[PDB]
């Protein structure tokens, strides 16, 4: 066991995901990224082939959009996978598949959490919607403009009550966890786009889609649904 | 008296285009008719990226336009095509004999779409990365008009011929992109090939036009 | 209330002091500070987007009134072969064509091709004149020309001009929102807007949009 020495000698030997010598979205075929994607922000693989974020402030707003979409999409991926995953084990949901779980509010006994009548037992749609829009507006305006859990905090990484266990005290670990967050979230956004598309073309739950694929991968792939959207 | 460059170039609204042009749309780049009503290319760098997107979409749409029209022209010329129509030319892999190229069972005889897609993705990624940053056919050339091996005939060594062929390229390409959008929308609306759509329009021009399929997408 | 300057009304109300971009100065009508996407960071893209917003606003207001009027007049007693707006275009294919207010001798249009030709020719003329001027106006504002478009003269005072600008853009945003609603709920419901309001007033808790929520589920 030896004591690791401070970062005066070692300011950036670990900056693999930032700086000019950073991974890019085409690897060695990227060449050099645009002049504004310089590697200061997480997940910067130099992918701006459309130049939509050429302006710095539009780039900031797009970073905000991307990270918020990423967090919402991670929550959404886990929330579409978890009820179906536990519905494959014997937990009796009304509709464990995600693109049919919304209509559970039209059931006989209402929307039961974990299929349990003594749990939430929601019976109305627009009380759900009203409560949800009330609380979501409150907390989204808080995310926008201060609030009970932080006022002068950061826009995207406020911390404080949103970093209760203090995983962002180290700035190196913070810069690494930001890349981890944005990458897991881009993966979850891609996977939620997949959820949408392979729900539309297939109509089965994603975990059931995986079951069908691993039943016969050479047969049960997306090309088995290629002729479904043919004109007439 | 045509220029296709400079301040008095041909423009998108013709005579009513003198106050319709942004200050950044200098008559410098091919196809600059002054059409940026949405202001999407105010930044020169976004403008450059959009010009690259336009030219690549143009070339791909030209190749695709020729690839949609040619099999149908040859099938109406007599050769056997299991599925001549372009928007089901992909479903030939699931037939009994697979995708035969010109109807010959011993030209290509493709049976697996997954291996076709694998080799396509490999080759296409390689060539598009070479298009981005160079490779075996040009380490340091233009991202749009590299030349020097993509000119085995040598048409554009003069700057004036280069400019006029640039305009011709981008305009045939805009024509092909418009025609490809038409292919898409009127295949979805009609369900028949482009050549058969022209045949039906020539059969009865006042009857069988797009308005005959106008009440097709009403919810009801 | 101000509608202008730094302490103008904003799109999140009391929650809106820290979100507003630095470029959304309270200079232009309807500036509530809503540019979360940063799509108008460039002043020139911002100007083009303001023009697009105002033209969409005016066209959506005219269209909202044009979708509301014929149905009101339809139950008011007036015959309307097809009163609903999203099939008011299919009247050309009826036996008597598109008769304006049900009178057979008002318009009596039988050809959609000539109607569209008419429409394209003079819409192009008018929109080109809107772009760069013409018989009514050379060098006026691209958005608020005035002169011949103020026969009543409402906006000769700058303060009246500003407040009517805000009123215009806000009635127009209201009409654009309502037109998006028209579109989506015509596709979802298949009935007119007035009939949708009638059904919502007949049973507000049962006949709402959630009654058509499981309509687009794939189920395969
Ligand atoms: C007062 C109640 C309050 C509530 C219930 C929430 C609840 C939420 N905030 Mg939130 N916020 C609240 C106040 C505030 N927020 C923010 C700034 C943010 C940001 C920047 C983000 C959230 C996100 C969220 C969501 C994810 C929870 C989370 O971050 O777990 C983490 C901790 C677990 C223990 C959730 C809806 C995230 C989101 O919406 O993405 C899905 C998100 O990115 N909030 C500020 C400004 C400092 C607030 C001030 O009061
Ligand atoms: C002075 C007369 C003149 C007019 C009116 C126009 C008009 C136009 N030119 Mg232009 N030009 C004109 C002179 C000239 N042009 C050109 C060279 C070009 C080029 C190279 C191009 C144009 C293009 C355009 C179009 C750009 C605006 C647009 O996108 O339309 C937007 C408005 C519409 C499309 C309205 C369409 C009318 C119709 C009523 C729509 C039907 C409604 C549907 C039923 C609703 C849909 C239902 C839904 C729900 C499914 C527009 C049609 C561009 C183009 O082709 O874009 C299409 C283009 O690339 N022009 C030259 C040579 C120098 C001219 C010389 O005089
Ligand atoms: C402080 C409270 C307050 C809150 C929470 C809001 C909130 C809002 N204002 Mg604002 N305002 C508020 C105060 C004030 N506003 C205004 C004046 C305005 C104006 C003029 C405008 C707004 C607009 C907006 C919206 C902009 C964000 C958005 O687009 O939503 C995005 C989020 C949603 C739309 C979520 C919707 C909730 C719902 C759960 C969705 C349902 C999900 C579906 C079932 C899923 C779909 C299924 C698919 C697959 C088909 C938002 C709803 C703008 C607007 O109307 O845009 C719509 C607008 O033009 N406000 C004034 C006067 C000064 C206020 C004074 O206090
Ligand atoms: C974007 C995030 C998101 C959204 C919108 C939803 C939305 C939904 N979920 Mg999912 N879910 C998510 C993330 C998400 N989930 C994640 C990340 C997980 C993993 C922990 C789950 C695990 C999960 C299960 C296991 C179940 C749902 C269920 C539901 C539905 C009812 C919601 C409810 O009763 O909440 C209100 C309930 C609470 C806030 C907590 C419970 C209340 C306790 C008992 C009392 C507390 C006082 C609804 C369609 C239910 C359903 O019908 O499945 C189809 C259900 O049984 N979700
Ligand atoms: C990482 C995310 C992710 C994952 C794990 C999956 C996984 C799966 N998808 Mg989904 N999908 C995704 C993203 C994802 N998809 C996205 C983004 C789209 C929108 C384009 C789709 C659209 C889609 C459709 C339309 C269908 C599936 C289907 C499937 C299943 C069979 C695989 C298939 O047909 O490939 C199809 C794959 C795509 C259309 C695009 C995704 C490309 C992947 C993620 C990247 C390449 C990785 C891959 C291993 C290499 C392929 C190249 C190969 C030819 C050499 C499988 C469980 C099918 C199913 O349910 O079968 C039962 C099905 O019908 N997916
Ligand atoms: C230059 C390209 C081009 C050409 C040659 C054609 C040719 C044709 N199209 Mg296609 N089409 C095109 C572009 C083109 N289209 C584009 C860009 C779209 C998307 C808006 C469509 C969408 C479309 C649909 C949805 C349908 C057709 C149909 C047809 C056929 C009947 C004509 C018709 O209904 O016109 C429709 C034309 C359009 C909707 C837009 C094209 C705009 C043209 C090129 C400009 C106007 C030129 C015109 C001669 C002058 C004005 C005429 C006046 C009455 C207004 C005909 C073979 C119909 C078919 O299959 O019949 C057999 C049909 O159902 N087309
Ligand atoms: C201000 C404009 C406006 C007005 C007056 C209406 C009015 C109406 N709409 Mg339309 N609608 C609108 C905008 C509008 N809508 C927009 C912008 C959309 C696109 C998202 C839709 C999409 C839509 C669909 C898909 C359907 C309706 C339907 C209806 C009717 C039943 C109400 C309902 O289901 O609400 C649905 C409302 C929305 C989906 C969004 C509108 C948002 C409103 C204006 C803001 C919230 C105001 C509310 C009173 C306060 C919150 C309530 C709380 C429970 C959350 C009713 C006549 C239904 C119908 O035909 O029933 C007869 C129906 O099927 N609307
Ligand atoms: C980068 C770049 C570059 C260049 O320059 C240009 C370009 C190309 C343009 C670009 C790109 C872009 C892209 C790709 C994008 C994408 C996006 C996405 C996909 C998103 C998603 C996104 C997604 C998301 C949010 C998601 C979300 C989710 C959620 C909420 C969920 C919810 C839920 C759940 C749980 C389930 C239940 O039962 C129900 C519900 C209610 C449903
Ligand atoms: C802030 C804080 C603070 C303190 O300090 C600490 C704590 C508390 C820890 C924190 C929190 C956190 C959190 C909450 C997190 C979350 C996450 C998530 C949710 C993720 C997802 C994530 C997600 C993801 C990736 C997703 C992905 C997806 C995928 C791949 C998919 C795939 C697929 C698909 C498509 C479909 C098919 O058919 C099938 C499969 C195959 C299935
Ligand atoms: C200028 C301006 C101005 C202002 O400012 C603003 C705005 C208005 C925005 C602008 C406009 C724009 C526009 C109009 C655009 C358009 C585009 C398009 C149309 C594209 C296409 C595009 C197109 C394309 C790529 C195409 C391509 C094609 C291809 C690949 C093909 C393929 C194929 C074939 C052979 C057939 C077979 O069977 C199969 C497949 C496989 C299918
Ligand atoms: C602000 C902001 C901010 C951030 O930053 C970003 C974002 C978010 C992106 C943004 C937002 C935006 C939005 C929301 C937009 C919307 C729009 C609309 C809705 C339009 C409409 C629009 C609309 C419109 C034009 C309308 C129009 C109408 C019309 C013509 C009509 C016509 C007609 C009629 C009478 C009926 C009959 O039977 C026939 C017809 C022929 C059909």
């Amino acid at each position: 066991r030896r004591t690791v020495k401070p970062a005066s000698k070692a300011s950036t030997p670990d900056s693999f995901w930032y700086g000019p010598e950073r991974p890019l979205f085409l690897g060695a075929f990227t060449g050099e990224p645009p002049s504004y994607l310089t590697g200061e922000f997480p997940g910067d693989y130099g992918w701006d082939t459309a130049g939509l974020s050429a302006d710095p402030e539009t780039f900031k707003r797009y970073r905000e959009l991307e990270l918020i979409h990423a967090r919402w999409a991670m929550l959404g991926a886990l929330g579409c996978i978890f009820p179906e995953l536990l519905g494959s084990y014997g937990v009796p949901f009304g509709e464990a598949v995600w693109f049919k779980a919304g209509a559970q509010i039209f059931q006989e006994g209402g929307l039961d959490y974990l299929g349990n009548p003594n749990l939430v037992h929601a019976q109305s749609i627009l009380a759900i919607l009203g409560t949800q829009v009330l609380l979501m507006g409150a907390i989204e305006g808080y995310r926008v403009n201060g609030g009970p859990l932080g006022e002068g905090l950061d826009k995207l990484y406020p911390g404080g009550s949103f970093d209760p266990l203090g995983l962002a005290d180290d700035p190196d670990t913070f810069a690494e966890l930001k890349v981890k967050e944005i990458k897991n979230g881009r993966l979850a956004m891609f996977s939620m786009f997949g959820f949408f598309v392979q729900a539309i073309v297939t109509g089965k739950g994603p975990l059931q889609n995986l079951s069908d694929h691993l039943a016969n991968p050479g047969t049960n792939n997306a090309f088995a649904y290629a002729t479904k959207f043919t004109p007439q | 008296g045509i220029e296709f460059y400079g301040p008095n170039r041909a423009k998108w609204l013709g005579p009513y285009s003198e106050n319709a042009t942004p200050a950044y749309l200098t008559g410098e780049f091919p196809g600059d008719y002054g059409w940026d009503t949405a202001g999407l290319s105010a930044d020169p760098e976004t403008f450059k990226r959009y010009r690259e997107l336009e030219l690549i979409h143009a070339r791909w749409a030209m190749l695709g336009a020729l690839g949609c029209i040619t099999p149908e022209l040859l099938a109406k010329s007599g050769t056997q095509f299991g599925e001549a129509v372009w928007f089901k030319a992909g479903a030939q892999i699931f037939s009994e004999g697979g995708l035969d190229y010109l109807g010959n069972p011993s030209l290509v005889h493709a049976q697996n779409i997954v291996a076709t897609l694998a080799v396509q993705v490999i080759l296409m990624g390689l060539v598009e990365g070479y298009r981005v940053n160079g490779g075996p056919a040009g380490e340091g050339l233009d991202p749009l008009y590299p030349g020097e091996s993509f000119d085995p005939l040598g048409l554009a060594d003069d700057p004036d011929t280069f400019a006029e062929l640039k305009v011709k390229e981008i305009k045939n390409g805009r024509l092909a992109m418009f025609s490809m959008f038409g292919f898409f929308v009127q295949a979805i609306v009609t369900g028949k090939g482009p050549i058969q759509n022209l045949d039906d329009h020539l059969s009865n021009p006042t009857v069988n036009n797009a308005f005959a399929f106008a009440t097709k997408f009403t919810p009801s | 209330i101000e509608w202008y300057g730094p302490d103008r009304p904003k799109f999140l109300g009391p929650f809106s002091e820290g979100d507003t971009p630095a470029y959304l100065t309270g200079e232009f009508p309807g500036d509530y500070g809503w540019d979360t996407a940063g799509l108008s960071a460039d002043p020139e893209t911002f100007k083009r987007y303001r023009e697009l917003e105002l033209i969409h606003a005016r066209w959506a207001m005219l269209g909202a009134l044009g979708c509301i009027t014929p149905e009101l007049l339809a139950k008011n007693g007036i015959p309307f072969g097809e009163a609903v707006w999203f099939k008011a275009g299919a009247q050309i294919f009826a036996e008597g064509g598109l008769n304006y207010l049900g009178n057979e001798n008002l318009i009596h249009a039988q050809s959609i091709i000539a109607t569209l030709a008419f429409q394209v020719v003079v819409m192009g003329l008018a929109e080109a004149y809107r772009a760069n001027g013409g018989p009514l106006g050379e060098g006026l504002d691209p958005l608020h020309p005035g002169g011949a478009f103020d026969p009543l003269g409402l906006a000769d005072d700058p303060d009246t001009f500003a407040e009517l600008k805000v009123k215009e853009i806000k009635n127009g945003r209201l009409a654009m929102f309502s037109m998006f609603g028209f579109f989506v709920q015509a596709i979802v419901t298949g009935k007119g807007p007035i009939q949708n309001l009638d059904d919502h007033l007949a049973n507000p808790t049962a006949v709402n949009a959630f009654a058509y929520a499981t309509k687009f589920t794939p189920s395969a």
